[PDB]
Formats: C-alpha cells, structure tokens, sequence
C-alpha cells in the first residue's frame, strides 16, 4: 500500500 | 478544490470518458483547429506585409509646413470672402473655417455668423451647403 | 503521544481520552455511565500499557500492574483485573517474546490447528498456548516466517520477502524489536534517478516530473472525492484509468491554452489588417488631395478670392487627413508592440516530454512496487483506505535479517514443517485438518480439533483449482470476498559482489525503463545490507513477465543497467544471486493484497469473519464458530504489512480463547 512509496511527499 | 496546476472540470472528464476513442478524438480536434488557426496567421500577416509595403515612405512626400501666423481682431474683405466660402464648402464646422481664413478664433467665427447673417445671407449659405 | 500514559496509548494504536468499540463490548457498564469512571478506566488501561511497553522482556502480571497504580486508581481491584484481563486476552500487553513469571500449567484446555506458520499463524500460536491451549502449526514449507523469508549465504544476508519496519510510531514490531535482537537500521530517502543511458536526472528536471506525479495523485483524489468518477461503463473505475483520464484532461488544457493565445494573436492580426487598409486608403486621398493643392498653388497671384479660397480649403483638408494618418500610425505602433509581445511569451508546446513520461512511469513503477499490482488493477476509491493508520518515524531495515523475527516466535511451539494441508473439515462437534508430507505425497495426516485458524495467504484462498478443500464449502459472501480482494506480486533479485563499487552513503537508487510496459522492471535498487549485496525490485506488469525468464538474463538485464551507471570496469560478476518468484510460489500464489478495483476495506473484515457450521441432528441449537482466519489479507487498518499479520494472529488468539476458555 500507499506506506511502502519511496521517495514519499 | 483541484490541485494548482491541475484543471478537472466535470464537464471535460465526462467528454472524455463518454467514449474510449472520446480522448484520443478531442485531442486530435485541437489539433487540427489549431492548425487552422496557424495557417489564418502566416495568410493575414502576409496580407499585412503587402499592405506595410504599399505604406512605404509615409506621406512625408505629402506633409505641408505648418503656418504660425498671428490672429488678427479687424475683418479685411479677403478674410469676409474666404469665410462666406468657408461656410458653403464646410457648412458649420467653425474649426474648420477659422483654418481656413488663419487668423480667426473659433470665438471670433462663431460671432461673424450672427453680426453678417443679414449682409451675407448666411441663412440662404447654409441651406445651399444642406443640399 | 507527549505524556507518559497518553505516549502508551499512541503506541498501542488507542485513543488515550476516548474507550473504543473493543472496549465498549468488554466493559458496556462504564462506556454507559458517568464521565469519571471512563476517565478512570481510560487512565487504569493507558498506565497497564505504559507498564508493559517500558519493559515488554517480562510478563507484566494482574499483582505488578495493581503495586505500581497510585489511588483513586487502585482503588478498585476488580476494575484493575477487568482491565488487565481484557488487555492480555486481546494481546496489547504480554504478547512476543517474554520471561513468564508463573510457568504454564502443563493442564491444557481444548485443541486448535493452526495452517500456516508466517508471522499470523505464529503470533496467534504463542497467545493460544500462554492462554493454556493445545496448539499445532501446519507448514507446508520445510522452514517458518513464510512471505518473511531471508536468503543466507557465509556472511550474506538478503530478505526475498518482507523487508522494511514501516515506522515504530504505534508499531508492535517496535515491541518485538525490544523482545527479538533485530539489527533496525534507518532507511536514507534520498534515492537518486538513472535514465535508460545511465546519466542521472538533472536535478530540476527530477523535482518537476516528481511534483507532477504527486499533483496526478491528489488529481484522481479530487476525480474520485469530490466529482465522484468511481463507476465508468458499469464497472469500478481504476486508479490507472483515473491517471489517464487527469493526464489527457492536462493535455486538453495544453492545447486548449496554445488555441486561447493564437487566437488572440489572429484578433490582433485582423485589428492591424482594418488599420493598415484604412491607412492605404488615406494616403491615396493624401497622394490625390496634395496634387490638386500643388495645382491650385501653381497658380500664381495676382488671383481672385475664390482662386485664393481654394488654395486655402485645399491646404486645410490636407492638414486635417495628414493628422487622422499620424493618429492612425501611432495606432499602428502600440497593436505592433502588442504583436511581438504575445510572439515572446507563447504557451507549454508539450504537457510532458518523452523523456518527462518516462521519469513520470517510473514513479508509477515506485506506486506499483508499493501496492505491488499494475495500477490499472487498483481500486480508485479505497487503494489508500488505511492511510489514516499509517505509523509515525523513519522506515528502517533489519540488517540481521528478518527471518530472526519468525525463527524467534517459533521457540516452543509444535511445529509441523513439510506438512500440506490438503482438506479442512469443520462441523458442529469439532474439525479434521487432512495434510500430507510435501517430499512422499502419499503420506496422509489427520488432525483432530475443536477450532481451526486459517492463515493460508489470499493468494491460496484465491487458487482455482482449489489447493486446500473446504468441508463443507465456505459460504458465498467469503468466497465473494476472496475473488473480488487483490492479491499482488513484487520480486526481489539478490547481487552479492566481492567489493562495494556503489555509494555507501545512498541506500536507494533507481533506474528509468525504456518504455512504459518495462517500467517496473528493475526500476530500484537497494543497498542497506552490511556485505555488498545489491537488491532489484521487479514490479508492476513486469512481476508476473520476468518470473518466465531464467536467473541468468535476469541477472543479466542487472548488471548491463548497473554497468550503465557505474561503467563496465566498476561492476564484477555476482559471487551468489537469488531471484524471488512469488507468484509461482504454491504456498504464496503472489506477494501480498491490494484493494482491488471493486473491492473495499470491507472484504478485509469479511475476510476475519470466522465460519460456524450447520447443526448435525437438525433441530439443534445454533453450533459455536469452528473455522476462523488471520493473516494481512484479515486486516482491513494495515493491510499486506507484517505488523498487520501481527495483529490479525493476536486478534484471532483473543476470539479463540474468548470462545472456548470464556471471557
Ligand atoms: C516481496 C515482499 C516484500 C514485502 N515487504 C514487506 C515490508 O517491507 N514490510 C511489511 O510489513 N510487509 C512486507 N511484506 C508483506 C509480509 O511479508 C506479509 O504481509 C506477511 O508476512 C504475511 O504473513 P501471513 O502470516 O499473513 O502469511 P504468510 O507469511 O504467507 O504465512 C502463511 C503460511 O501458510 C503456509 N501455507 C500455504 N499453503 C499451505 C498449505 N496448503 N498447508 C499448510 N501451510 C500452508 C505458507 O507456507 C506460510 O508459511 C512483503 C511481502 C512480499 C512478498
């Protein structure tokens, strides 16, 4: 899910 | 509510999801209207480039000097003449017949109209200019 | 989270000034009453958790917990035990790995088969048995953790399934972290772009293409909350058609802008043009009037007055059309600056360039290696449904490994390893789990028992043929749930090199694919492991496509982009690689759930919901729930995690126990 992104804004 | 730098108005999404090929077709009606506005430039900018050529030189070949003389207060007989003409030619344009004559006010055209109406027929003058 | 108490009840994902549902069923006298005895309870409950979670290595007993209460709060001995009990029983104290102060009496009550021994199974088997019931573990795998599975070679360590400590901030990996030796490392968010060449993005290039990715995202947000675009030709809208739609509706509004400005420019044109004729027309009056002054001139005195008059009237209406031209020419010059202005400053000529939808994709391969689906699978509406319960704190790695997690949770339990559970029977006066050895298949096993707790991953649930025969079948509304959820894939490909030839510095780095179909690709790479070990992801489309291409050109494919980076002299050959193949994997089927498209959150709770037979007489009263389920796919606030196995291993513990031992 959304926790796993890299690089998060 | 949208992002900035993001435009979504319901109206666009449902144009574009009415049909698979909907995006693909609006896209492509851009870009043919979008040509055609291209082309209408290059064709009356070119219609521009002629008409700025047949302009060429202005009309400095054409420019009179400019008359700086002194206005004057006594009505010589000329000056009487030139305004019962001025009056025929220019009906009751006041500017345009103190140019005329070129030593006599505005102020001082719009009295002779009243003072010589009698002596000139200025009332017969202007019915001829009418038509 | 800034008090002790309240700090206690953030890290156990609890509300400290307010009682949950949870709470409400177990003690409905005290929700329903007066204010102060909630805020007593609320204090009894955050003080207990404080208790456990300053020391998690030792059980915290009903007697430690009542020494360490000061009054109004220990006033109320029975009050304390509901409160500790409840506590235990649901796993937010004295779950893990600790020293029990009072051994377990060797007296067990009742018989449970556990299928699967990943971190659910595990975490619900150790609740079980501290609650003083028979337990067994069925494994089909000759090991235990199963999606948590760490690759061991020498010195080499290299997780193939869970990886990443999400946050510790109300994470109970933070507890097990103080309970099990786990090497947890911070992960470095820099991650620095290379292009299919090798050359790295230019910096303000990545922060644009990067921004507009995230302003794509909150596009089909707004698309999905607030214009309601969720059902498109009868079917759940995408969160891939939702990209597409808000990128076309950008490419629109390019184009829309460029026809704005040159139609403008035309307006201007078609202004200058009326000019320019008006002002052809007037010099050729000019031209014509100027003759016929310079003839009248000519003329020479001595003339009469009408001779005179026309030489003056002439010299006048020239002055008059020699000035309405010099307006006009100055009316000229202000439309022609006006000209070149709008020709200096024109609109975007493109949304996005090729290069630019090629960055964008790979940030869409970041989005897709997340949810570990093509994101043309993913509900719009409810793929992000638990970000309100996403922990706080850096991510960070286990360097030991994560298998150490498992392995640990594992110690004192009846495991049977090399066990496949074939069929699971379930009636009114008990189950029979039918398994078979996985080396001699013919080598059959029955298992007796009151209650059986499924953890076979969504994947295996979803198989058709079925893996596992359910008897009698599971009803329509489970198996509705089953096929409607996602069940993702992602894999991993392990590089062991003799020396670090990358920057030691980064943990992440990433790789843009040539073409959006390859995006997923080999599109990261990962460095947080001790030895010089390189990890590849494989997402998106390219998951389920690369698992039919062998190790080699896979670990090809590797080094020449590695190569690209780093030039051919800085990257050797592997000494030991590994390539993850999730979806092949029997005992997986896949790496873990997403919300599918015409999925919710709500097929999660579905999901947990356990099964109760028929009556066998008919005319019997209503039988008590055999067949329960755990696992990620259970839990509907931290769905495809560890931690939410976790949970959904402790939360069925407590609905076991609460049936069979009573609450
Ligand atoms: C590549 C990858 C990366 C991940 N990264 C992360 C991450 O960074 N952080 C995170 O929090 N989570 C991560 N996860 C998710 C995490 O691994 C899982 O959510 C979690 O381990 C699931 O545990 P479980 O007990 O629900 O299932 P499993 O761990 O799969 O346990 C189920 C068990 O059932 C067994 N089984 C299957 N069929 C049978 C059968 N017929 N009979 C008997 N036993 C059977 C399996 O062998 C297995 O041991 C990742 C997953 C993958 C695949």
């Amino acid at each position: 899910p959304r926790s796993f992104l890299v690089r998060r804004k | 509510k949208p992002p900035k730098g993001m435009f979504l108005s319901q109206e666009d999404v449902e144009a574009v999801s009415a049909n698979a090929t909907a995006a693909t077709t609006v896209l492509r009606q851009l870009d043919m209207e979008l040509v055609s506005v291209k082309r209408q430039i290059q064709n009356i900018k070119q219609t521009n480039s002629a008409l700025k050529e047949k302009l060429d030189g202005g009309i400095e070949p054409y420019r009179l000097p400019e008359v700086i003389q002194k206005c004057n207060a006594r009505w010589t007989t000329e000056e009487q003449l030139l305004a019962v003409q001025a009056i025929r030619k220019y009906g009751r344009d006041f500017q345009a017949i103190s140019d005329v004559i070129g030593n006599k006010s505005v102020v001082q055209v719009k009295n002779f109209f009243v003072n010589y109406r009698r002596r000139f027929n200025i009332d017969e003058v202007l019915q001829e200019w009418e038509a | 989270h800034m008090s002790g108490v309240e700090g206690a009840a953030f890290q156990s994902r609890l509300p400290h000034d307010r009682m949950t549902s949870q709470e409400a069923a177990c003690f409905p006298d005290i929700i329903s009453g007066p204010q102060q005895t909630q805020k007593v309870f609320l204090f009894i409950r955050n003080r207990t958790l404080q208790l456990w979670l300053d020391n998690p290595k030792i059980q915290l007993t009903f007697e430690a917990t009542l020494q360490q209460l000061e009054a109004p709060y220990n006033s109320d001995t029975v009050l304390v035990h509901r409160v500790h009990s409840y506590l235990e029983r649901h796993g937010l104290i004295n779950f893990g790995i600790y020293k029990r102060i009072k051994p377990l009496p060797t007296k067990k009550t009742g018989k449970v088969i556990i299928i699967g021994s990943g971190v659910s199974g595990l975490a619900a088997a150790r609740q079980l048995q501290s609650f003083g019931m028979d337990v067994t573990l069925l494994e089909a795998r000759d090991r235990v953790g199963g999606r948590v599975a760490t690759f061991r070679k020498g010195n080499y360590v290299a997780d193939l399934g869970a990886m990443v400590v999400t946050g510790l901030g109300g994470n109970p990996m933070a507890v097990v972290s103080k309970q099990v030796n786990m090497e947890l490392a911070k992960i470095k968010q820099k991650c620095p772009l290379y292009e299919a060449n090798g050359q790295a993005v230019p910096k303000e290039k990545d922060e644009m293409v990067e921004q507009e990715f995230n302003r794509l995202l909150e596009a089909t947000s707004y698309l999905s909350h607030q214009l309601d675009f969720n059902v498109l030709n009868n079917k759940p809208v995408s969160l891939g058609q939702a990209l597409e739609v808000v990128i076309q509706l950008q490419e629109k509004h390019v184009k829309d802008e460029q026809i704005e400005h040159w139609k403008k420019i035309v307006k201007t044109q078609e202004e200058l043009k009326e000019l320019l004729n008006k002002m052809v027309n007037l010099k050729e009056k000019i031209k014509e009037l100027h003759q016929q002054y310079k003839e009248a001139s000519e003329v020479k005195p001595p003339r009469d007055i009408t001779a005179e008059f026309l030489v003056k009237s002439k010299h006048r209406d020239l002055t008059a059309l020699c000035k309405e031209y010099d307006e006009l020419a100055e009316t000229q010059g202000k439309l022609e600056e006006k000209l070149q202005e709008l020709e200096a400053n024109p609109p975007s000529d493109v949304y996005l360039s090729s290069r630019d939808r090629q960055i964008l994709d790979w940030h869409f391969a970041n989005l897709e290696f997340a949810n570990a689906t093509p994101l043309s699978t993913l509900s719009l509406k409810h793929w992000d449904q638990d970000d309100d319960f996403e922990f706080t704190g850096s991510h960070l790695t286990v360097r030991n490994g994560y298998s150490c997690v498992p392995v640990a949770l594992a110690e004192g339990l009846d495991i049977k390893l090399n066990t496949a559970v074939r069929q699971v029977r379930y009636t009114a006066s008990g189950c029979e789990v039918i398994a078979v050895n996985t080396r001699s298949t013919s080598q059959t096993f029955i298992y007796k028992c009151d209650a059986v707790l499924c953890t076979l991953p969504l994947g295996v649930l979803k198989q058709q043929p079925p893996a596992v025969q359910f008897v009698p079948p599971l009803p329509e509304w489970k198996t509705s749930a089953v096929q409607r959820m996602g069940f993702g894939n992602l894999n991993k490909v392990v590089l062991c090199f003799d020396r670090v030839f990358w920057d030691p510095s980064v943990n992440l780095f990433g790789h843009v694919g040539s073409t959006t179909a390859s995006r997923g690709e080999l599109f990261l790479f990962w460095n947080l492991y001790k030895a010089p070990i390189l990890l590849a992801l494989v997402a998106g489309e390219a998951a389920g496509i690369m698992e039919n291409i062998s190790d080699d050109v896979i670990v090809g494919r590797c080094l020449a982009i590695l190569k690209g980076i780093f030039g051919s002299s800085a990257v050797p050959q592997p000494k030991e690689t590994v390539v993850s193949r999730w979806r092949a994997d029997p005992w997986a089927r896949g790496s873990y759930s997403y919300v599918a498209a015409g999925s919710s959150g709500n097929d999660y709770d579905l999901m947990a919901q356990p099964i109760t037979p028929g009556p066998s007489i008919p005319g019997a009263p209503q039988p008590i729930p055999r067949l329960f389920f755990a696992g990620e796919h259970t839990i509907r606030n931290y769905p495809a995690t560890v931690h939410g196995a976790l949970l959904s291993g402790l939360r069925e513990a407590g609905r076991i126990a609460d049936q069979f031992l009573g609450a």
